[PDB]
C-alpha cells in the first residue's frame, strides 16, 4: 500500500538509508501527485524534496526509482511557472536529457514527457532546455526506418515534446534548432495518427507564426501541399491548427500566398466557411481577408473558386467577430480589385449586409465598412453609374444610417460619413 | 501591406 | 494547445 501516505511519512521515507524505503516513499510521492483532485504539489515542494527526486534520476542501477522519480518531477513541472521553475532550479534538465539514453523505454518516455512541460512554461526554459543539448537525443529515439515500428503513446510524447520545442514567441526559437526539427516535423506530418498530425499541424503553425523569413523556412520543405490535404481532415483537431498555420503563411508575400493557392487550399473554403465551429469560420474569414489583399490575379481566384457569394453570407449571418474579419476581406477586395472585379461584388449582393452592419457598436468596423463604400463609389465614377449606386444605398436603408453617422464621437468617422453624403448625396 | 497578422 | 500535461 503506497496509496494514501501523508507527505510526513513520504519524507520519513526519502529520508532513510535504505535505497527500498526511499523506492517505495517516491512511488508513494508519484501516486499523491497523479490524482485527480487537487495534487499536492506546493506541499511537496515545501518538505524539500525536488533535489532529492533529481539525484534519484541517475541510480542506474535501481531502473524502478528513476521512473518513478521521472513521474514524479513530471507533475510537479506540470503545474504553475513557479512550480516548474522549482523542477528546473533542482538541476533537472541535465538528468533528465540523460535519460532519453535510458534502454528502458518507460523511462525514456518520461523524460520526453519532463522536458516537454519544461519548455512549455515559455521562451526562456524553452531555450534552456536547447541550450542544454535536448534536440539531438529526441531525434535520436525517432531515427528509424518506419515510424510505425514505435509504440503509438511514445511517438505521441515525442512529436507532443517537439512541438513545445517549437513554440512562443518573444523570442521564437533558434533558427539552427528549427532547422534541426524541421526534417523530423516534416516526416511526422506525413505519419498516420490522428494525434501525431494535430501536434505536428500545430508545431508548424508556430514556426509559420512569424517574419516571412521564418514562414520560408517552413514553405522552403514542401509542406504546404501536405498542409492543405490535413485541411481537409475531418477531424477538428487537425483542421484547426492546420488552418492556423495556412493563414499565418498568407500574412507573408504574395509568392508564399500563392503557393497555398496552387496548393488547392481555395476548394476547402466553402465548407471552412460555413463550417459550425465559430472559431473555424472566423479563421477561415481571416485566412481570406489576407488573400484579397493580394494581388489581382489572386482577387480574381478568389472569384473563379465561386467564393465571393460565401463572403456576403458570412457578412450577413455570423458571429460578430467573423462578420468584423469579413468587413476587412471586403475592404482589402475593394481597395486592390479592379472595375470588374468591384462589380460582380455588388451583383453578389454586398450592399445590403455590408449597410446593415453600421448600425453595430464596434468603432473600427464603422471606419472598415465607410472605406469599402468609398472604394465601391470610386469605381462607380469611373463607369459614371455613382447615382445608380446611392439610389442602392437608399433603397435598403443606408443613406439613413451614413447620415445619423455624421454626428458620431470619432473622428474619421464624422469626417468619412459628411465626405460622403457631401459628394454622392446632394 | 494591407495583410494583417496575429 | 495544451502547453503542459500531468500524468493520471
Amino acid at each position: 500500500g503506497t496509496v494514501n501516505w501523508s507527505v510526513e511519512d513520504i519524507v520519513k521515507g526519502i529520508n532513510s538509508n535504505n535505497l527500498e524505503s526511499q523506492l517505495q516513499a517516491t512511488q508513494a510521492a508519484r501516486k499523491l501527485l497523479s490524482r485527480e483532485k487537487q495534487p499536492p504539489i506546493d506541499n511537496i515542494i515545501r518538505a524539500g524534496l525536488i533535489p532529492k527526486f533529481v539525484s534519484f534520476l541517475g541510480k542506474t542501477d535501481c531502473s524502478p526509482i528513476q521512473f518513478e522519480s521521472a513521474w514524479a518531477l513530471t507533475n510537479i513541472a506540470s503545474g504553475t511557472s513557479e512550480q516548474t521553475k522549482a523542477v528546473v532550479d533542482g538541476g533537472a534538465i541535465p538528468a533528465f536529457i540523460s535519460l532519453l539514453a535510458s534502454p528502458h523505454a518507460h523511462i525514456s518516455e518520461q523524460a520526453v514527457w519532463a522536458l516537454g512541460n519544461i519548455a512549455g512554461d515559455g521562451s526562456a526554459f524553452r531555450d534552456l532546455v536547447i541550450k542544454h543539448g535536448a534536440i539531438d537525443p529526441l531525434l535520436a529515439l525517432l531515427a528509424v526506418p518506419d515510424l510505425s515500428t514505435l509504440a503509438c503513446g511514445y511517438l505521441r510524447n515525442l512529436t507532443w515534446t517537439l512541438s513545445n520545442l517549437c513554440r512562443n514567441k518573444n523570442p521564437a526559437p533558434p533558427l539552427d534548432a528549427v532547422e534541426q526539427i524541421l526534417p523530423t516535423l516534416v516526416r511526422l506530418l506525413h505519419h498516420n495518427d490522428p494525434e501525431v498530425l494535430a501536434d505536428s499541424c500545430w508545431a508548424i503553425s508556430y514556426l509559420t507564426d512569424g517574419p516571412n523569413e521564418r514562414i520560408e523556412m517552413v514553405v522552403k520543405k514542401g509542406v504546404v501541399p501536405q498542409l492543405v490535404k490535413l485541411l481537409g481532415a475531418t477531424e477538428l483537431p487537425i483542421v484547426t491548427p492546420a488552418l492556423r498555420a495556412i493563414g499565418n503563411i498568407v500574412t507573408g508575400t504574395d509568392e508564399q500566398t500563392q503557393k497555398v493557392i496552387d496548393a488547392g487550399a481555395l476548394a476547402v473554403f466553402p465548407s471552412l466557411l460555413t463550417n459550425p465551429k465559430t472559431n473555424i469560420q472566423k479563421e477561415a474569414t481571416w485566412t481570406m481577408s489576407n488573400i484579397t489583399a493580394g494581388r489581382q490575379d489572386q482577387i480574381q481566384q478568389v472569384v473563379n473558386h465561386g467564393l465571393v457569394p460565401f463572403l456576403v453570407g458570412v457578412l450577413s449571418k455570423a458571429d460578430f467577430k467573423t462578420q468584423k474579419e469579413a468587413a476587412w476581406a471586403i475592404t482589402n477586395y475593394t481597395s486592390g480589385g479592379t472595375v470588374e472585379q468591384i462589380v460582380y461584388l455588388v451583383h453578389c449582393g454586398i450592399i445590403e449586409p455590408l449597410m446593415n452592419l453600421l448600425s453595430a457598436k464596434d468603432t473600427k468596423i464603422i471606419q472598415v465598412i465607410l472605406d469599402a463604400i468609398s472604394n465601391i463609389f470610386q469605381a462607380a465614377e469611373k463607369l459614371g453609374e455613382t447615382e445608380k449606386l446611392s439610389i442602392m444605398i437608399e433603397e435598403c436603408g443606408g443613406l439613413d444610417k451614413i447620415e445619423a453617422l455624421q454626428r458620431h464621437e470619432n473622428e474619421s468617422v464624422y469626417k468619412a460619413s459628411l465626405n460622403l453624403i457631401e459628394k454622392y448625396f446632394s | 501591406t494591407k495583410k494583417r497578422r496575429r
